[PDB]
């Protein structure tokens, strides 16, 4: 079916309002994320994301997964910018360790304008590019994949990931421009999972409504 | 080195050192260095090894120990 769910009139009538807000006040605070109306209305039709929503999704995904860490988008920044030691004290501060999960999201800033995602699958020994604005495997995705690779060899003290196989995976492609971030968290919430990508731009429409219902009703407890 | 804390706030090129208490908001801390880039505070992200700072939290808070460094990064967007 879709593993994005339709709001019912209630639900979408608090998104609206929300979204209408006379101004810029806190709608979200917790689990060290803190959600403000300008980051809320980048949910809005047409918008793009910022890191604010990116990172409360992963969070989101994280509280409802078992054995995953999904990192804010500043670990990859960090990682490619500043190598390992740019996120080396990053996991500590998960609260747990590389050899316990089974999957690490790392979602993607490219130079300020569009959002792909990292997946490190520890159990299937794999890493995956995936991109919904892609025309396929190219140099960038490489710098990323072994990006994400040598984190694996570096955090796990030499133990795991020489051997992962990195792979450019594919998924449905966004039909528009905008829509990069919430195809970030559609892969996500799929990948997480385990289900099978065949989620299409309905559901980003309808992704948008979700996400900020999770925020309005402070679905990370 | 009890109750105080020394803390470094960078962006990758302009660093600031600031002595504060433990159980002191980094408000205070976060806006001056804003204020020294000339930027808002709503576009930069204080990140202390990953996690997002909100104003309000002190060094208690966050379990930070001396000499520790908070990250100061831009706001991210993306189609």
């Amino acid at each position: 079916g879709s593993l994005v769910p339709e709001l019912n009139e209630k639900d979408d009538d608090q998104v609206q309002k929300a979204l209408a807000s006379r101004e810029n006040t806190q709608l979200m605070n917790r689990d060290n994320i803190e959600i403000t109306v300008r980051d809320f209305k980048t949910l809005a039709p047409r918008r793009w994301l910022n890191d604010t929503i990116i990172e409360f999704f992963m969070k989101y995904i994280e509280k409802s997964t078992p054995n995953t860490v999904a990192f804010n988008s500043f670990f990859y920044t960090n990682l490619s910018e500043r190598g390992y030691q740019g996120v080396r004290r990053w996991m500590k501060r998960k609260k747990t360790q590389i050899d316990k999960l089974d999957k690490i999201f790392t979602p993607i800033n490219l130079n300020q304008s569009h959002w792909a995602l990292g997946i490190i699958d520890l159990k299937k020994k794999t890493i995956g590019y995936v991109d919904s604005l892609s025309n396929g495997p190219n140099a960038m995705s490489f710098a990323i994949l072994t990006d994400l690779q040598k984190y694996v060899m570096e955090e796990s003290k030499h133990t795991i990931g020489e051997d992962f196989d990195l792979i450019h995976l594919d998924c449905p492609q966004q039909p528009n421009g905008y829509d990069c971030g919430i195809y970030v968290c559609m892969n996500t919430l799929y990948g997480s999972a385990d289900a099978p990508l065949d989620f299409d731009y309905k559901d980003a429409i309808r992704m948008r409504r979700f996400i900020a219902h999770l925020i309005l009703t402070d679905a990370l407890k | 080195p009890e109750t105080h804390i020394n803390l470094k706030v960078s962006d990758g090129s302009s660093e600031i050192f600031f002595k504060i208490k433990k159980t002191t908001p980094l408000r205070r801390l976060m806006e001056a260095f804003a204020k020294r880039q000339g930027k808002e505070m709503d576009s930069l992200r204080f990140l202390y090894d990953g996690i997002r700072i909100q104003a309000d939290q002190t060094p208690e808070d966050l379990d930070m120990e001396d000499n520790d460094i908070i990250e100061a990064h831009r706001e991210q967007i993306g189609g």
